[PDB]
Formats: C-alpha cells, structure tokens, sequence
C-alpha cells in the first residue's frame, strides 16, 4: 500500500546519496588499528571467502557450458 | 489470628519447637491472617506433611488425630480423640477455652465438609544438571504422557511412507481409482490426526515446563534475597541482573522445539527396525553415521561452550556497565564523562558482537558439518539402492519410501544442529545460576525460635574488619546498653560508628568476639527475626517505587492507615504528605525521585518507626534534615523511646546532648562514654574539642 | 523517525557485498536444482535399460556439487553475519550516543530496568539479524526460479503450488496480530520484571536493613507467574502457526500426490518426473516450515523494534552549535523563573529574581522541601523553565549548549554516587589523563588526602557500589575533590557538608579561601555554620526568595527566620 | 485466543499452587487417548 | 540431643519456662547462658562434650 | 605488556591519512617524534618532537626529507588458567597456517 510507496521513495533518495555515503577504502593492517568499533565497521569480510565464492561461480558455470555446448 | 495459634498447638503436639510471630512474619506478607496456602506453606516448612481434603462425617473415625478443621466463613477448631457410638466430639476452638465437647447435630450444623490431615515424616546439593532430575521425577506422569504422545507421532510417521510404497509399488504398477481414493483418504485422516497429536503434545510439554521453570524462579530469588551483604558488595548490580536474566535464557530454551526434538531423536528405533526390515545393507549407513554424528557434536560442543562464556562475559559487563551508568545519571549527565562513556561502551559492545559473530561462525560451521555428514549418507544411499534396484531384493517403492524414512530420521538431527547454539546457552546458563546458588547463604540454625527480645546489646571482645586483607576496623569495642537506654555515637567521618549499626543488626559476622542480644548470640541467631524485631534508618536512605502509603507500610502491609498517620506525625512529614494531591497514595518514584532529600529522610524515619521495634537505631536520620525540623524529632523523642532501645549515631551533637549515655569513637576505638555533660565538663576531651 | 527505515541507507551503505549475497544466494538454488534434476536421470537413464558407467559419472559429479552446495551457503551465510553485524554496531553506537544525550526529565518520568530492557531489545535484534532468519526469507524469495522447472513438469501441480502459497501469505497474514499483541504484553512484563530486579538488587542494603523479604518474594513470585503465563500464551500461538503450516503443507502435499498418480497412469509424466516434482516440494517448502519456526522471534523483534523507535524518538537535548560561545564568569542572573517538575504538577519556584555577580560566594538557606535544589538544578541544562530565563554570562540557557556548560560548571550533589572504579579515576573522572599531582592538590585542598593515604590501597581502593565500600563523610569528600579536580568557573555545593563530622566541616571551612580563588560558588546547605562566612545569603521558603542579603544585618532583625533558625540551633 | 492473560490463568501458575500440588496433572489429561482412538 | 530436650527428656512438648525454672533451681542456667549456643549445644557423647 | 597493540609497518608518504592517529615514527639513524592530526591539502604534518618543546607543523619537503619510510601504528584493545594440555591449544591455534 501507502508503506511500499513510502520505502520505495526513501529508497531512491538514498540512492541519489551514493558515493556521499560510502567511507573511504583501506586495507587490513592500516584498518585495525582503528577505535574498537570504526575498526569492527569498516572491515572488509576478507580477500578468501569472495575468491572462494566466485570460484565456485565459475565451477559451475563453466560446469554448464561444457554440458550445455 | 487463630489458624496460627492452631498451628502452634499442632506442632507441640507432634513435638516441633516453632514462634507464631515468626510464621506471621515469613507467610503473613499481605497481613489479615495467615490463610489456607499461607498455612500449608508453613507446614511444609516445619518438615510436617499436611493435605486440605474433603470428609465425610462418618470417614472421620478412621483418620489419625488430631486434625485442624478449617471454617471458611468463620473461626476454626481442632477435632481430637474421635468418640464411637456416642454422637460427641471432643474439638479445641481456637477461642481461648477449655476443649469442649460438642453434639452431633450442632457439628453437622458447624461443619462445612473439608478437613487439614496433618503428618509428620522424620527419619545442600550444588545446583546442578541433577537439580532438574526431580523435576522430571515430580512431573512423571505428564512426561510419560509425552512420551507416550511422541511414540505415537512416530508411529503415525511411520505409516506415512507406506502409503506411498504401496501406491509407487501395486497402485502405480497395474491400475487403480479405488485403492488410490482409499489411500488419499486415510492418509489424509492419520495426517490430520499426526498433526493434532503433536501440537497436543509439545502444548502439554510447553506447559508442564513452564511451570518447572516458574519453581526454579521461584527457588533462585528466595536464596537470592537470602544471601549475605558482602555478597553484593563483592559484586555488582548488573552482574546478579544478567544471572537472574539467564533464568529467561534457560526458558527461552526450554518453552520451545528443543526437547521435543530429541525426544524424537530418541524415539528413531521405531523407524530403524523398519528400515533394516526393508533392506539390511541399506541401514549400516544411517547406523555409522549416527556415531559420526556424536563424534563431530563432542568435537563441537567444547569449543562452542567456550566461545558462549567468552560471550556471556562480554554480555554480562555490558549488563553492569550499562545498569550503572543509567542507575547514575544525575551524575553522569551532571559533568561532560559522556564522551569517554560512550568510548568505553562501544569498546565493550564491540568486544560483545565479536564475540557474537565468533559464536555463529562456528555455529554454523557446526551445522555445515551435520548437513555435510547427511548428504554423503544420502548420496551413498543413492547408489547403493540403485544397485539394489537394478539387481533385486528392492523396488522402486521401497527405494522411496527408504528415502524418505531416511528423510524424516534426519530432519530431527538438523533441527539439533540448529539450535545447538541454544543448547549451549543452557550449558553456561544453568552453570551461572549454579555460581549465584552455591554461594553461602545468610542461614541460622533451625532450633527452637527465639522470643521477644529486651534491649540487651553487649558487645564483647569485637575485633572485625571488611576484608581478611582489610585494616582492622574495629579494636577492642566491648560495651553494655540496657533497655529504654538513649545511646547516641558521635566521631570522626570514617571513624566505624556505621560499622557498630551494621553489628548490631547480623549485617556482617564479627571476626573476633562476639555479641549478644538479650543474652542470646547472634553467630547463630536468625537474621530475618531481629531484622523484624528492630527498626533501623540508614545513612544511604534509598527509597522503594510505590505509594508513600505502602512505601512506609511496606514492613507491615496489613495494619491500619491510622498508625501510618501517627507515624508520619512523629516524623514531622504528616502535613507535607497531606498538602500533596495524591496524599499518602502518590508515587515517589525510582530511588526517591519524587520527593527530595529531607522529604524521603522524613519518610524513611516513619518508615522505620511505624512498626513496633524493641531496637530502633537512627544511623545519620538526621543529616540530611535541616532546622524546625530537627527541633520536631528533639520534641517527639519523649513519645520515640517509650520503651525502645534507641541508639542515634549523628554529626549534629544537638541531637546527642539529651542522650542517657554519649558514646565518643575514634578509629575504631571507644574513648569516652557518660552524658553530654559528664563529657562536655572537661576542656581536654574528644567530645569538647569536637564542641 | 526512528520507524523501521533508519536499516534503509546502512544496507545501501553494503549494497556491493549484499549483491554480492544475491548472486551466490539464487545459484544456490540452481545447486538446489542440480541434485533433484541428477535423481530424474537416475530414474530415467539407469533404471529402465542398464547402467553401471553413467552412474558412476553422476554420483562423481554429484558429490561435488553438494560439497559445493555446503560450502558455498555456508560462506553466504559468514558473509551475510559480517556485513550485518556492522549494521547491528551502528545501531547500538546510535542508540548509546541518544540515550546518553536524553534529558533527565525523560529519566526521572521511568524507571531504570525499562531502559534496560530498551537496550536489550537490541540485542535481541543482533541474535535477530546474524541467524537462520534472513538467509530462509532469501532462499524463499528466489525459490520463484524453481516454479519455472515446475511448469516444465505439469501445470495442474504447478497450480496447485502457487494456490499453497497464497494459503500460506493469508493465514501467515491472519495469525500475525494476536502473536504480536502477546509477545508485546510479554515484554511490558519482563520490562517490569527487570525493573523490579534492578530496584531491589540495588536497594539490597534497605532491603535486608528491615526484614521485608518475604513481600518482596510475594511481588516477584506474582509477577513471575504472569511473565511465564504470557509467554507461555505466545508459544501456544506460535504452536498454533507451526501445526497450521504442517497442515497446509501436507495438505497440498496429498493433494500432489494424487494428481501425480493420476497424472502417471494417465500419461505424460514419469516415475522420475513425480520423485523430482516432490523433492522439489520439499526443498521449496523447507523454507516455509523454516521461517515458521522462528515466525515467533519475527514478531519479537517487530516488537524490538518499535521500543527501539519509542526510546529513540523522545526529543534529544544533546546540544545546539550556536556560533561558539566563549568561556563564562560567575554572571548568574534570574528572571521570573515559573518551573513545575510536571505540567499537572504545583508550581514550585514562583518569582525568582536572583543576579549573582563574579566571585560571589553565595549560599542559600530554606525549610526542607522549600525547592533549594530546583535553583541547583536549573543553573545547569537538567530542566526548562515554564516561564522566565535564566542566564549565565548574558547568554540565554534556552539555547546553550548543556555539555559545555557543564563541563564549565564543578558541582557536588545533595546526593553523591561514584562508580565501581578507583579513587584516582573517580576524582578524575573528567579527564583521565591529568596528572596525579592535580588530584593530589585537589585531595589536600578537600581535605581528603589523609584518611586515603590512611587507606590500605591508598588510590587503589575500588568502590564496590554506587558509594558502598566506604564511609559517607570520605564518600562526600571524594564527591568534593572530583568536583574540584579541574578549574570550573561555577561550584555548585548542594549539601556539600552533610555527612562529614565538625572537625572536617571546619577544615572545609578554612580551605574555601583557597576554593574561591576567582570562582562563584552557591552554598546548598541547612548548617547556617557552613554559611556563616558566605557572602550573600538567601533565604527561601515555599519557593519564594524572601529574605536576601549579608548575614550580619539579616541577623540583626530577631523577626527574620534566619534569626529563627539562628535560636533554633543553639 | 484474542482475550488476554487474566487472573484464571494468573492463579494456577503461581508458584505457592505449584509447590501444594505434588505430582500435577495437567489441564488435558484424558485427552491423549481420546485424540487416539 | 540439646541440652533442653536433654532436661526435657521426660516429656517434649513442656514449655521453656518450665525448664528454666528448673535451671536457675539446680543452679545450671549461669554457665548455659554463658554457653555460645545456650540451650542449643549438643551433647556429643554419653556425656562428653562438656 | 601495556596491552597496546602495535605494529611497526613501512607507510607511504600519501597512506598517512587514513590511519589512526597518533603514530610514533621510528627512525633509525636518530631521533624520533610522533605524528597527530594529519592536515589535508596543505602540506603540513603536525608533529611532537620528543626533544622538550612545543608540537610544531612541519612543511612537506623537510618531512619528505626527515623521514626514513616507516612508522609505528598503535591501538588498544580493551574489551590465570593452569598449566596443561589445553596451554598447548593456543599453541596449536597461533601456528596455524
Ligand atoms: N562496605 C564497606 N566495605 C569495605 N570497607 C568499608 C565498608 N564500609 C566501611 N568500610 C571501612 O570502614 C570505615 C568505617 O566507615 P563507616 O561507614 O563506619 O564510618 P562512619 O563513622 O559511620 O562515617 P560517617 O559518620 O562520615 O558517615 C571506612 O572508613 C572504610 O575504611
Ligand atoms: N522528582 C520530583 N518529582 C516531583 N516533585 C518533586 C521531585 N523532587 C522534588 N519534588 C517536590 O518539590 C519540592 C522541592 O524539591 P527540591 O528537591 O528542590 O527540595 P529541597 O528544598 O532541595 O529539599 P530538602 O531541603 O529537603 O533537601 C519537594 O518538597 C517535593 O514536593
Ligand atoms: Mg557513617
Ligand atoms: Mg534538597
């Protein structure tokens, strides 16, 4: 109803703020040392589990093409 | 009140020592007589077995006397020595008079039907997993229901698939409308009925669960309030706040999908004989991997249990942070600590949600490791039934229908895996309350009670201090108050004067020496009972969020407002209690918010003063008043200490100077004792300097 | 408003490592499509002829796909836990800032295990986000690409799926208010369960000072049984939910069963077909009965949330930023200051007109329950005056900044709490990194170095309480050292000799010469010895300033009720 | 289901009535086998 | 036993003034009230103990 | 040994002005001062000299001259088992690679 206009409009005026609302990049031993909390925040997840996941991605596309062509 | 007095009377007569003014005091909270639960409380608790039971006139010659009749409209008697073939009975009323005999008709007429049977049966454990063992032997009958309950749920799920190999085995192969509709019906009745039954049961598990975990709460504030000051002191508030709090945790828990689960885990033997009649080289698979299963829980469970203390710890300091800095906010937001507050808050709530986050990565490792030990046996059973299948000895149907027997064995096992975590939290949780259980209790000895007490306080040979790394507080304080005697004890700031008000009362337990109340030592005397017996106002002078009423009756609830309002006339607060619009009725607030300083002084003096104690200590009531006010208690103090031992420790000498006996105390130590003239007469003394 | 949107810009905050979740999250279910698809082939490329090499390849390449499947969800879900728990510090570092930045009227109004509870609920929100909760809702919102394969099946069954779902939405939709009513008067109770726990752990001293523990024990027993009832309602309702999804699921589970059968014997379909069709049921459901299991914790935190909103909405009093006001003097003036605790309340201070010059040690005398600490009170932001102002260096307080003010202003309270820290900390409290001999001098000026010094731990000593572990007279003196630790340009002494015997009130009295070095202090005090060397003091009563001046030709009058209380003394 | 949590349901869990009642039955007792056959 | 059920031995249910009476009577109620437990101390043996 | 985590990592001359301040530089052929509140946009470092006087704002070209490459980032982290077998499980964990 009215709420997922509402959402939809708080949404896209958040989107207009991208890049305003980002922080800026560092890497791992520059972000631990950060106040407990800026540190626990702006951590990335890690440079292991997104090659992982995207090995896995490719396994199975190429998986696909290779039965598919 | 009578049915005490009848209580009393039952207890000399199976021979048990007890106080009636003891009882009132600990089952009498509301006042206006004991009642029915309030006295069987109180049985209980005398160790003497008593059940209120209906009873026909003519059954009441076979049961052993004596037996307390209770009225409910009315006043109550004791039947005792039943006659046969005479149409007496020989009943004591609790008016007090000689025990009567009484003719059948006018019994008929005074008896309503019901009757108390009273027994005797005389032939502390670490709180523990084993504290639960009774609880499930107490609740055996609705634990054998369930269990009864969850045995044929797994019967039901176990005719589900048989359904299904027929219809994949003799419906599917040749032809069939009849036995299909046949089967579609009757699955869909037993489907119905499987799920009627176990919501049935885990309503009636949730139940009798719910109620074990009302006694354990029950049981945890009772030794709770019971434990001595130096355990809080050691400790803080939000520490016993966040112990107290996992009693939430473990019902949480425990109201939920948890044992309901392993109970049907348990219960898979059923299923097993089934599946190993089905096929015998199909079941080895499930029945190794079971063992893997314990294997990688046991290798789980450690590591799980010691990431959930790290985080109960974090959690637990959060807690006592957090209770500390709202319970102080006047002072908090007085300066501008906020800043470095708010630093230390997100240090400790950082430190919470990695330890958090440490938890459910290795949680969901956990449950990655189950669903991975399920999936091998699945695939495994994929190809060792199409190879049974191929060859013989199987068909389609009972590769199904095996399937999903397999299916439904695992699904309880994912469900444990699920809520592993919570498992956990119990462990730890049960452990905690363990720690807040075990620790040594304030107790006194269960002897013959104590009577009334007359202001007989010797102090002899005290030696005491805080701490056992402590400095000694507390010298050589040997001293003598007799009764109607108006002690007042001035010092030094720091001197120990507050330390003789909290000795007097057992706050703490004297290391050397010992001191005696009306000749009776308090090293076993019971606490709670001079507790009642003396009214004490403190120097920290805390007030409690109710009514001013209830706040100054909250010793005693069932007395009058009349006595409150001469209480709060002898405390000078009457009149500023009345020009209020609420009167004594309106709400004073969270630690005296609603009224200020000398107001809450005022009200805490009523408050003590308003019962009727044989000691009445005022510990600094007076420093936070202020003039004509002060002068309001001077002139009241005829009317306090009519026959109460009163001892006045306070900075002001004023209020001393018309004490009996004047008490100079500096480190500890006893200097100078006599009136305020006796003192006041020699230049060189502690109390002229003072002057 | 704190409603439920403020989660609407942090998520846009990790919108990269979100899409990042969406593109694992529907190709597992595309893995959640691969081993039921292999099993059809079993059924239909092995059973009917022969077998024994395809079979082989498809168990290999079966078995790692389902590794593949295990660990790939089990990273989504290490990845979705991370970035949500950086949403879940936001939060809680929001949430302190505002609670920390509340007026005390808001305080005083509640109690303290209401807030307590306030913030637990955001931990409750945490155990919420970094669970099995919005994994199950993801993996259910892009299941929708197995209904494709299911037209690809049979459209009647397929039909009859995407008629269960509306089954599910509506009933799901129907059963949601009642549970979320109990689960909210659930929580009012453990609020004010907590709120009694807190009152009474922390008020144990008048507790066990008086033998009131059995009505105590009465009060939490009742209000126990109430909290477990209304729980126990909330988890019959949510036994409700869960036993109406069984049965909705097995309902149409029938209801495909026989269709397929008679689909089967009728042609078109397959055995292989069927047991695809039904294991993808399954696995399409088990989402369902997933969130069904936790729909309880879903309302909880619906619940969570809006108490939350209802913390975080109050209006804030944290500061203004008005153009920089620079550093203040003693100039304290009042201008018919109209002030009631409550709108419904009496009026308490009636026509205050006060100005205080520079260095004007003033002290203020009045009957008990006059209103001497509302001018204590409303020389600080703790309050807002119903009318009139008042102002501090000619600068208005409405719209000063309150922390700035009072790290300008050095005040000991009529009642004084420290915390469970050390001495030297609790002095120090304002600035942890002064240096030690600031304290000391601050000791030494307050009179408070000698029973320390005496002490066992010297400035090591913790204080166990909120001001247990030590006396009352060396409790205020440490409330008067931490006041003037640092160099404030007002004192505010409310009671600042109320514990503390004569020999230290006299050396208090004979160090004010050194704390009035260039300061305006106000004296809060009912010992009119304390107050004897001030220099100007004002009587009040029944909040009216009605005697003012110095304390010679008050006194002079014998009809002045300074005089009255002077005989009343003596 | 709607009706809120009153004093009928306020009484029986008490936990002064559950230390009275030793060896409880509950409020669905005969239900069981009646729901069975 | 205790000393008050030790004395009382011929009949329980007597009252304390009765035995008390009796104490001053045999001149052994100084050294029970000196006594830490009073009429509580256990007689640990046929009469050892005190 | 204060628990003070610190870790002395080599830093380019732009990357100072994301890490968290402040950072002691060691230098190793003489003394060393402590970098705080690092300036953007124009070229000035505002450094405390360990030599007793007043923190003072270095230019860029005598920093870029008066600093050797690397430097010292600190942090702290505040949020008595028995000697056993489990003493070798940290052990075991530490050297897990
Ligand atoms: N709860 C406590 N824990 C540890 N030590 C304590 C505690 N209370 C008091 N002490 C120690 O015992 C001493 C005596 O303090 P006490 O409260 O008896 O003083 P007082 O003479 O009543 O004080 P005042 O009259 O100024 O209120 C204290 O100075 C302190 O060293
Ligand atoms: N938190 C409160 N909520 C409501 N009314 C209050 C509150 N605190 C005080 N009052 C009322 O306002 C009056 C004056 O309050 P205030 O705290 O200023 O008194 P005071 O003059 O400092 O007291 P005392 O001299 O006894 O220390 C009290 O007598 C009481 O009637
Ligand atoms: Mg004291
Ligand atoms: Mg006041």
């Amino acid at each position: 109803s009215e709420f997922l206009l509402r959402y939809k409009l708080v949404w896209s005026e958040t989107w207009k703020i991208r890049k305003q609302l980002d922080t800026p990049v560092r890497e791992k031993d520059e972000n631990e040392f950060l106040p407990a909390h800026l540190e626990l925040i702006e951590t990335p997840v890690s440079r292991r589990p997104r090659l992982v996941a995207y090995f896995i991605m490719g396994f199975l596309v190429i998986a696909v093409i290779l039965s598919v062509l | 009140d009578y049915g005490l007095y009848a209580l009393e009377i039952l207890a000399q007569y199976h021979n048990v020592s007890v106080n009636p003014e003891e009882i009132k005091h600990r089952f009498d909270t509301d006042g206006t007589g004991l009642g029915l639960t309030s006295w069987l409380l109180a049985a209980k608790s005398l160790e003497l077995k008593v059940k209120q039971v209906k009873k026909t006139i003519d059954r009441l010659n076979f049961i052993s006397l004596p037996a307390l009749v209770w009225r409910e409209d009315g006043r109550h008697f004791i039947l005792t020595k039943v006659s046969k073939e005479a149409n007496r009975y020989l009943i004591f009323d609790l008016e007090q008079r000689n025990p009567r005999v009484l003719e059948q008709s006018e019994f008929e007429a005074l008896y309503q039907g019901h009757i108390i049977l009273i027994a005797s049966r005389s032939s502390l454990a670490k709180f523990d997993f084993t504290w639960f063992i009774p609880a499930i032997i107490k609740y055996r009958k609705i634990f054998i229901e369930t269990l009864v309950v969850s045995v044929f749920l797994q019967l039901f799920a176990l005719i589900t698939p048989l359904f299904f190999q027929v219809v994949m085995d003799k419906v599917l192969v040749h032809r069939g409308f009849s036995t299909l509709n046949v089967i579609t019906v009757a699955l869909s009745v037993v489907v119905v009925f499987e799920i009627i039954l176990s919501g049935l049961r885990t309503y009636i598990f949730a139940h009798s669960t719910s109620r074990i975990d009302v006694e354990l709460g029950a049981k945890l504030f009772r030794h709770l309030l019971a434990l001595p000051i130096s355990y809080f002191e050691s400790r803080r508030v939000g520490d016993t706040v966040a112990r107290v709090r996992e009693l939430d945790q473990i019902r949480n828990f425990l109201t939920g999908q948890a044992l309901t689960s392993v109970l049907d885990l348990l219960f898979s033997f059923i299923f097993f004989a089934v599946m190993w009649y089905y096929s015998p080289k199909l079941t080895l698979v499930i029945l190794f991997s079971l063992p893997c299963y314990a294997a990688w829980s046991v290798f789980i469970s450690p590591i799980l249990r010691r990431r959930l203390d790290d985080k109960f710890s974090r959690n637990a300091d959060n807690q006592s942070f957090l209770v500390e800095s709202v319970t102080a906010i006047n002072t908090i937001k007085a300066m501008a600590v906020s800043p470095q507050m708010t630093n230390i808050w997100d240090k400790q709530l950082a430190g919470y949600v990695a330890a958090g986050f440490k938890v459910t990565v290795l949680a969901t490792i956990g449950q990655q490791g189950i669903q991975l030990i399920q999936k091998t046996v699945m695939i495994i059973n994929l190809w060792l039934g199409a190879h049974l299948v191929i060859s013989g000895d199987l068909s389609i149907g009972q590769l199904i229908a095996f399937n999903m027997l397999a299916g439904q064995i695992v699904a309880p096992v994912i469900r444990l895996a699920q809520i592993w975590q919570d498992f956990q939290q119990v462990g730890i949780s049960v452990t905690r309350l363990g720690d807040v259980l075990n620790s040594p209790t304030e107790s006194y000895h269960g002897k013959l009670a104590l009577p009334e007490i007359n202001g007989n306080i010797t102090f002899r040979n005290i030696r005491f201090r805080y701490k056992p790394d402590s400095p000694v507080i507390l010298d050589n304080i040997n001293l003598s108050i007799k009764q109607g005697e108006v002690i007042g004890i001035v010092g030094r700031s720091g001197s120990g004067k507050s330390t003789l008000t909290k000795l007097i009362q057992r706050f703490y337990i004297p290391e050397n020496g010992q001191v005696l109340i009306d000749g009776h030592d308090l090293a076993l005397a019971d606490p709670n009972w001079l507790r009642r017996q003396v009214g004490v106002v403190l120097q920290d002078n805390v007030l409690l969020n109710r009514s001013i009423i209830d706040n100054i009756s909250l010793a005693n609830p069932g007395m009058s407002v009349e006595k409150v309002i001469y209480a709060a006339k002898l405390a000078g607060a009457h009149d500023f209690i009345s020009e209020l619009r609420e009167g004594y009725n309106t709400i004073v607030g969270e630690q005296g918010a609603g009224l200020s300083g000398g107001q809450r002084q005022r009200i805490a003096i009523a408050r003590a003063l308003v019962n009727n104690p044989k000691i009445l200590i005022f510990d600094q009531a007076t420093s936070a008043l202020d003039y004509e006010s002060e002068h309001i208690i001077m002139r009241n103090m005829h009317k306090i200490c009519k026959g109460r031992t009163v001892i006045i420790i306070a900075h002001r000498l004023s209020t001393v100077k018309n004490a009996d006996r004047i008490i100079v105390m500096e480190k500890g130590k006893i200097v100078e004792q006599g009136k305020h003239k006796e003192l006041l007469s020699e230049p060189e003394s502690l109390y002229s300097y003072l002057y």
